[PDB]
């Protein structure tokens, strides 16, 4: 019975890897002004098990790694991570309810980098390296704020449920309360996956998903796997914590829709933003994270410690 | 060193009060108006004195409001209640701003009637 | 139904520096590390310690573990990555600590000590927690405390803290 | 003394022989160090919270803190150390 | 040379985290906690020299609160006769 | 003053802003009026159960009976 | 550097050790010393040197180590019957490894091996200011926590400082080098008295003080690492030198000198207790000291026979170095010997 | 223009498929009802109080009333 | 309600225990009587290892580490 | 133990997964192995490195500010309490302190990131 919940949550994230790969394709494909796949399969459904077997087959391909340990454990990790990274979030019931919850969510997504330390550790050439460095920097620069953010929006909730969030949520989305901060962790959310503008990239620059986009074949299929199902997740997450619906229960599934709609259409303008803007170099993004965003989220953080005491509206933690 | 003391079995096995968390949370409600002569008393008793067994006694007494309120409850008002209790037990934490107007409807049987 | 998982997380933890502590190269000192200190989180959670678990979960594991192999990745650059030396000390310690581990859960029947540090005791059952609060943490109702009670606490903390700033700059040569 | 305060404060000597016994690599001396310190974490964590005494319950968060600023210190001072050679 | 200023400016700084009787936040009384207020009422206005030695029987207590070696040690005096009485037959009360 | 908050507010409006959040974070809860309500209802929910005392020989207040008024009364919360 | 960040640095020094003697609770303790550490790696290091960089870190290990320990014996402490005060401990264990930990804070016979080393890498001013300076915080745990300390062991580590620290900077030629060794024997006595009479304790802590700090004061004054420096100081200008000298004798422990004072009160509330073999066995490792410090008077004299005294170095131009208060605690350690009704002011 | 859309509605049925899964499963497995919430000790106190008091060790069946009778 | 129900289930449990320790450990090397270990004899809350032993070991499981990891 | 069953799961498909794709490549059909990998010479991808003291100064601050995060961490807890005064002081004045390291250290030279 419980083993049969497991496999209900982490087998439908994977196709919906998949499935997204396939959206992703598909609206850029249009943003383009140009068709996406229509000749694998019907209408591009066939796509993916195309992407799936196929890049599974392709043969291991270089070098000696100089450590089988990581090689084989990175892949491992960024996974594992990115499966239960999905537990606490609520649906209409959490599947696991944990007190505590966001911020385990907060302290995984912390874990995380570990891939790319590793990942880009074990590639033995000294390029590869540096760039795994980097994007360790960026990524964990936006652990720094995004921490700052769900420390403050929480704060209208009260306590950490991650439930009483979408109790919070049925008079006004959380949106309203606050704007401004909420806009501020969207492009959080885009910093670590690293979408446009954030993404580093081919041609000439410093090629971090040169060689890790290339290497591991096969487990760059997984890299691939965790890197969008973590995209589905923080829109998600998003989609829980700015915004909501009603849970009408004895119906969970009115909500589930609901959620599900709004999700998804948040992981579409992700995909379509990243069709629109250009890159930032690096320093100006670095220091553009340092510079702006860090101060004022001090500012509307404390704003928001000394707000609910003065409307005399501070939250009910049960 | 010192050899403790406990009661006869006998000195227990007074009564019981066998019910949900659910229904003893409304049920508790009203009771906890209308009963606590005896049980805030026991609570000075243990509180004051604190040996649980050697207060136990007023526990009997405590035990005793409870069982009889449920008694009047049942043959009294049964269905409002009963249908209260069920929707308060659909639980997810027993919320009381969900199932409302049986809240209003149960002290409706209360009042109308008790 | 073993339920001595505490117990058990606790040999694996120890286990971690035991096989740890040798071979030359900090490379493998994040994993060892890591992997004890998520068990960490095993015990302090088993316990009960949910928060404090989480922290050295989050803090520990993430900021602490994450800046060392940062800073070993940079200054130390690995070609051949071996499998090196120095364990057999570390390894013939596993053996003396699993007859001395063993000793320790051996000679457990009533209590069990040694003679070279403070008293022990020892026997198979464990002390827990009840008499239920309600509504509360009973611990991270502590920490409210702290920002509460905490007064000059959080003052010498911060202080150091951003002493902490002034002084890693400062030595790393912003003149 | 239960069993795991045994056990924790082996590992804590494991730590501190590792410490004092291998001079070779500094990062490793420092490593050594700090996680004995984690260590402590975990044995005030569990005493605390075994004796529910709650009001002490920061011992684990301010003896952490300390764990870092400190360590920060360290590696700078390491980096600082290897720029001389090497 | 240990200075107080704390009692002499009429501060508390570090008198409240300091033992386990202290008012808790949301008052939770400690495990041992009546054991502390015997420690200490015995050991209050004396000084730690003689105290050793006239509040001996009571502190011993309060370790016992705290540690429980002896009471352990009871349990395990328990399962001790009971093991080898496994094998001749003392049966089982409970279900 | 006026020209060099107009430029710091010409340069870097994040930064203006920022200190204006802080600034305005930090007076305006000394003085808005709802500052007490929030205490007096965050004093007005018990956690721990209340426990009685030996009434006779004392000053008659906060009675037996639970609606017997001469205690406190968070009315003012029931209606607000 | 900036000549502000310097007093906002020392100032959180003066804080940290400030904190460990008042707070009475033991994590606020264990935090004093965290600061002293934080803040006092900058002091250090002023000059950016290699030597200082190394040097520094040799401190930063042995001192931040030492700090875990402290901390292990306090969490033992939590262990056994147990609170959150500044009282004696009721470990035994807990108390060893507590002696032991204030045992490597400041210099002690297992743990001195540090000092010598520091002592010479890092410059003056942060010489002055890791030989007396930190050395407040310890003396004023032990102070505290006295009741149960072993006997055995803070008996054992005072005399193996005053052997062994005592013994060597023989072949030593630097000056740095002699300071550290005469502050693990000067350590050696502070210690050997605490169980019996710690007002005692806290008389060679004050004097030594005075003693170190004249003496490095004196280095500041004439710029000298090693005692050919000093000679030739001695062909510059005599004064300071002959200062430099006297307050070392006085660092002996000579008779008519204040540095004899707290020996010779130390050997009374020492010996009318009952062993007197021990201070014996502290009084010849004390000659020992003291001719080798003769032997650094023979440094000195006047019609010298050649010391190779060079030129160039007569000067028409007198130094404005600002030598802050020099003065007072020259006087102030070479007179005091005619006081001393005056040590109960003290306690 | 239509092409995505359609693999937009199999995300929707692949992201909504594990809600409606565990939801029902909570209002089956658990009994009619949802599955209790115990974060404080309090809540699992009365849980484990209903579990005894069921009889069938389970708080899926709560008893009732007229369980008194 | 919840308070005497709970109190008396503890005590008839301890009250159980002390009979079953009555029986098993009749022989020579007497401890005698079920007694408490202190000096002072009055009232002091059971350990948990003391109300909970000898129950088969299910229920420890449920009880000491049940609340932990939810239900 | 149910979340400890999801970590067990959740870390088999990993491991699963990891394996098949590493089976099936060096299962195909024909794996066929020839060219020399030269490690060989320093500049293929840059050369050398001379690692610079900005990145790891970012890991530095990430960590002090790491800490002062933490230990506001609990903060949603603590705004409530019988102590408002106290609360708000302490708060605005820790994070407020967060902001003075970042202030100081955006006045000197560090940061500014093209050296
Ligand atoms: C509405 C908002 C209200 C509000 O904000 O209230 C203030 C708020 C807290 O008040 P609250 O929340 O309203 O009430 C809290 C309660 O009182 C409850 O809190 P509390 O009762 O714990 O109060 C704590 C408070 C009060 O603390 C105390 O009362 C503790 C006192 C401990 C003893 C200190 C003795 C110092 C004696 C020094 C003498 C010389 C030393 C050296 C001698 C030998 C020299 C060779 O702590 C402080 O104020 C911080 C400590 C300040 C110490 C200052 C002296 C440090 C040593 C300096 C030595 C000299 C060095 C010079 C340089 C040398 C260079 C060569 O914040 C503060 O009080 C200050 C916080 C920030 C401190 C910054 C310090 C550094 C400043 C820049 C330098
Ligand atoms: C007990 C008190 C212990 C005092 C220890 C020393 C404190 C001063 C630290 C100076 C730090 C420094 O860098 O100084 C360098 C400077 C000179 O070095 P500098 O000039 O190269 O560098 C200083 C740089 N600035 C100016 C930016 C700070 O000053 C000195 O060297 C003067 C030292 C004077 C020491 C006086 C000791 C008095 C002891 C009195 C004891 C009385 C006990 C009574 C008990 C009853
Ligand atoms: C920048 C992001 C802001 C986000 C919102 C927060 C708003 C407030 C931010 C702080 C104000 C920044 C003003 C610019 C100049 C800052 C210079 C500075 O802090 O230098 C360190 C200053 C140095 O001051 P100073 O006297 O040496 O002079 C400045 C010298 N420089 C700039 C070279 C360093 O140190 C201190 O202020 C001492 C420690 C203060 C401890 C905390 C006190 C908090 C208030 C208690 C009441
Ligand atoms: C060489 C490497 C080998 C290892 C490789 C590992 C790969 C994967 C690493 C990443 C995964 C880390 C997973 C950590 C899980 C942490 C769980 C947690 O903290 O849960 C919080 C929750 C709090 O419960 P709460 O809501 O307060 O209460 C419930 C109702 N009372 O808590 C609970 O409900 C209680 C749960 C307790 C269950 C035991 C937890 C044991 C954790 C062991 C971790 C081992 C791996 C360490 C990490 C290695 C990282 C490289
Ligand atoms: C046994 C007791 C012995 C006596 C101890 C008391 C010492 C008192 C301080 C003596 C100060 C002497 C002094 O001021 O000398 C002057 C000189 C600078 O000259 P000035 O007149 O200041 O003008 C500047 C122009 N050049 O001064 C200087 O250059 C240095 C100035 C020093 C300033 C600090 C003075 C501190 C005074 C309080 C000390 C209290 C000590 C009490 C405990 C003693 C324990 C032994």
């Amino acid at each position: 019975m419980f083993m049969i919940n497991v496999l209900t949550l982490i087998i439908p994230i994977l196709l919906a890897v998949a499935f997204l790969t396939l959206v992703e394709r598909k609206v850029l494909g249009y943003m383009q002004f140009r068709k996406g796949p229509n000749v694998v399969g019907p209408y591009g459904l066939l796509q993916p098990i195309a992407d799936a077997i196929k890049l599974f087959i392709k043969e291991p391909l270089r070098p000696a790694t100089s450590s089988i340990s990581m090689f084989i454990l990175a892949p491992i990790l960024a996974l594992t991570l990115a499966l239960t990274m999905w537990i606490p979030l609520p649906m209409p019931y959490p599947l696991i309810n944990m007190n505590l919850g966001v911020l385990f969510m907060l302290a995984m997504s912390s874990l995380a980098v570990y891939s790319i330390l590793w990942s880009g550790w074990a590639s033995n050439s000294k390029y590869a390296l540096i760039g795994a460095l980097r994007a360790v920097a960026q990524t964990i620069s936006y652990e720094v704020t995004l921490a700052i953010i769900l420390l403050s929006v929480l704060l209208m909730n009260g306590s950490f449920t991650l439930s009483t969030l979408i109790i919070t949520q049925e008079q006004v989305w959380l949106i309203f309360p606050a704007w401004p901060l909420a806009m501020m962790w969207f492009i959080s959310t885009l910093a670590e996956t690293n979408r446009a503008p954030f993404d580093l990239t081919e041609g000439e620059s410093e090629l971090v998903s040169g060689f890790n986009v290339e290497y591991a074949a096969g487990p760059f299929a997984l890299f691939f796997m965790a890197e969008y199902a973590n995209i589905i997740m923080m829109n998600i997450f998003t989609t829980t914590l700015f915004l909501g619906a009603f849970h009408n229960p004895y119906m969970p599934e009115l909500y589930t829709i609901n959620f599900t709609i709004k999700s998804l259409l948040l992981s579409i303008t992700f995909l379509w933003i990243r069709a629109s803007y250009p890159r930032f170099r690096y320093d100006q993004l670095m220091h553009l994270l340092w510079k702006n965003f860090l101060p004022l989220t001090l500012a509307l953080c404390m704003w928001h410690v000394s707000l609910p005491i003065l409307l005399s509206s501070i939250p009910p933690q049960t | 060193p010192g050899i403790v003391e406990l009661p006869s079995l006998e000195d227990l096995k007074v009564q019981e009060v066998k019910v949900s968390s659910s229904v003893l949370k409304a049920a508790a409600h009203h009771y906890g108006a209308q009963c606590d002569k005896p049980n805030k008393e026991f609570m000075l008793c243990r509180w004051e004195e604190k040996d649980p067994r050697r207060c136990l006694e007023e526990g009997k007494l405590v035990n005793q409001c409870a069982l009889e309120f449920f008694r009047q409850i049942k043959r009294h008002c049964a269905e409002p209640f009963t249908e209260y209790w069920t929707c308060i037990d659909y639980s997810g934490l027993q919320l009381f701003r969900r199932c409302r107007k049986e809240q209003a409807q149960f002290d409706k049987c209360v009042l109308d009637k008790l | 139904m073993m339920t001595y998982i505490v117990f058990i997380l606790s040999i694996i933890f120890v286990m971690g520096f035991v096989g740890f502590s040798s071979k030359p190269s900090p490379i493998y000192g994040g994993l060892g590390l890591i992997v004890s200190g998520g068990v960490g989180c095993g015990i302090v959670l088993n316990f009960g310690g949910s928060f404090l678990g989480l922290m050295v979960f989050l803090i520990y594991l993430g900021g602490m573990m994450v800046v060392f192999g940062y800073t070993t990745a940079m200054a130390t650059e690995q070609y051949p990555e071996v499998w090196v030396s120095n364990k057999v000390v570390l390894g013939t310690f596993i053996t003396g600590l699993l007859m001395e581990f063993l000793m320790v859960y051996y000679v457990l029947k009533d209590k069990e000590v040694e003679i070279v540090f403070k008293f022990n005791g020892m026997g198979d059952w464990v002390i827990y927690d009840t008499g239920d609060s309600g509504f509360f943490s009973e611990e991270a109702m502590g920490i409210a405390a702290l920002y509460s009670y905490g007064t000059w606490l959080v003052i010498v903390t911060g202080w150091s803290l951003l002493i902490g700033v002034v002084v890693i700059m400062e030595i790393t040569r912003g003149n | 003394m239960s069993l795991v305060y045994m056990n924790i404060m082996m590992a804590f000597t494991v730590s501190l022989t590792g410490l004092l016994m291998y001079r070779s690599h500094l990062m490793s001396s420092l490593l050594c160090l700090e996680g004995m310190m984690l260590s402590l974490f975990i044995l005030a964590t569990l005493m605390i919270l075994n004796s529910h005494f709650t009001l002490a319950s920061m011992m684990p968060i301010i003896l952490l803190v300390f764990a870092a600023c400190e360590a920060a210190l360290g590696l700078s001072l390491l980096v600082m150390v290897s720029n001389t050679y090497g | 040379p240990f200075f107080d200023v704390q009692k002499k400016l009429g501060v508390d700084l570090d008198h409240w985290m300091t033992i386990q009787s202290a008012e808790q936040p949301h008052r939770i009384p400690a495990r041992c906690h009546a054991f502390e207020k015997e420690w200490i009422e015995c050991a209050h206005g004396i000084g730690s020299i003689r105290a050793e030695k006239e509040c001996k029987i009571e502190f011993e207590d309060f370790r016992e609160c705290l540690l429980r070696q002896k009471t352990m040690k009871r349990l395990n005096a328990i399962k001790r006769q009971r093991d080898k009485l496994i094998k001749e037959g003392k049966y089982t009360p409970p279900p | 003053v006026a020209a060099f908050l107009k430029n710091v507010w010409a340069k870097e409006p994040v930064l203006v802003a920022s200190f204006a959040i802080a600034g305005l974070a930090v007076i305006l809860p000394t003085l808005s009026p709802y500052t007490k309500y929030s205490l007096m209802i965050n004093r007005a929910t018990p956690y721990n159960y209340p426990v009685p005392l030996r009434d006779d020989g004392n000053m008659p207040d906060v009675p037996s009976h639970p609606q017997d008024p001469q205690g406190p009364s968070l009315e003012w919360l029931k209606r607000l | 550097m900036n000549p502000i960040i310097l007093i906002i640095i020392l100032m959180t020094v003066m804080l940290g050790t400030i904190i460990v003697m008042i707070s009475t609770h033991w994590l606020l303790i264990w935090i004093g010393f965290e600061m002293n550490m934080l803040a006092i790696i900058p002091i250090m290091m002023k000059k950016h040197n290699p030597r200082a960089t190394e040097a520094s870190t040799k401190y930063f290990l042995t001192q931040s180590t030492a700090s875990m320990l402290l901390m292990m014996a306090i969490i033992i402490n939590l262990m056994f019957s147990g609170q959150w005060t500044v009282m004696k401990l009721f470990n035994p264990m807990a108390s060893m490894l507590m002696t032991m930990a204030l045992a490597m804070k400041l210099g002690m016979a297992p743990f001195h091996f540090w000092v010598p080393e520091v002592t010479q890498g890092i410059p003056l001013s942060s010489g002055l200011i890791l030989l007396t300076w930190q050395k407040l915080a310890p003396m004023s745990v032990l102070y505290q926590i006295l009741p149960s300390i072993n006997l055995d062991l803070i008996l054992t580590l005072s005399i193996l400082s005053i052997t062994i620290g005592g013994w060597g900077g023989l072949n030593q030629t630097q000056l740095r080098k002699i300071m550290a060794y005469s502050s693990i024997a000067h350590m050696g006595w502070m210690t050997a008295v605490l169980l019996y009479n710690p007002t005692m304790t806290l008389l060679n802590l004050i004097i030594y003080i005075i003693m170190t700090s004249t003496m490095f004061t004196l280095f500041m004054a004439n710029s000298t690492t090693t005692t050919l420096s000093l000679s030739h100081t001695w062909n510059k200008a005599p004064i300071m030198t002959i200062l430099v000298l006297i307050t070392l004798l006085s660092m002996g422990g000579l008779p008519p000198l204040s540095g004899f004072m707290p020996k010779w009160m130390i050997i009374q509330e020492m010996t009318k207790n009952d062993s007197i073999i021990l201070p014996t066995l502290m009084a010849i490792t004390a000659l020992l000291n003291l001719y080798f410090y003769m032997r650094l008077t023979y440094s000195t004299a006047l019609t010298m026979f050649p010391s190779t005294n060079n030129m160039k170095m007569k000067w028409q131009f007198p130094t404005t170095k600002r030598m802050t208060l020099l003065p007072t605690m020259t006087v102030l350690s070479t007179m005091l010997l005619p006081l001393t009704p005056i040590l109960s002011i003290l306690e | 223009w239509f092409e995505v859309l359609p693999g937009i509605a199999v995300m929707g049925v692949c992201l909504f498929i594990p809600g409606m899964a565990t939801a029902r499963i909570h209002r089956f497995s658990n009994g009619g009802r949802e599955k209790r919430v115990a974060h404080y000790s309090y809540q699992w106190y009365l849980m484990e109080r209903d579990r005894r008091v069921s009889g069938v060790n389970r708080y899926y069946v709560s008893k009732g009333l007229e369980n008194i009778d | 309600l919840l308070q005497a129900e709970k109190d008396r289930r503890v005590l008839q449990m301890l009250r159980e225990n002390l009979e079953e320790e009555a029986t098993i450990m009749k022989d020579v090397p007497g401890w005698k009587v079920g007694e408490s270990v202190f000096h002072t004899t009055r009232w002091v809350t059971p350990m948990m290892g003391e109300l909970y032993g000898l129950r088969t070991g299910e229920e420890i499981l449920s009880s000491t580490y049940g609340f932990i990891w939810y239900t | 133990m149910n979340l400890m069953i999801t970590l067990l799961t959740n870390f088999t498909l990993a491991t699963l997964l990891v394996t098949i794709a590493f089976w099936l490549p060096q299962l195909n059909v024909y794996s066929e192995k020839t060219s020399p990998y030269e490690c060989g010479f320093d500049p293929m991808g840059s050369a050398r490195l001379p690692f610079s003291m900005k990145f790891f100064l970012v890991a530095i601050t990430f960590l002090l500010f790491d800490l002062e995060i933490a230990l506001l961490l609990p903060l949603p807890w603590a705004s409530q309490t019988t102590n408002l005064n106290t609360m708000l002081t302490m708060a605005l004045l820790l994070i407020f302190l967060l902001a003075v390291s970042l202030a100081y250290e955006w006045t000197q030279k560090g940061l500014e990131w093209t050296e």
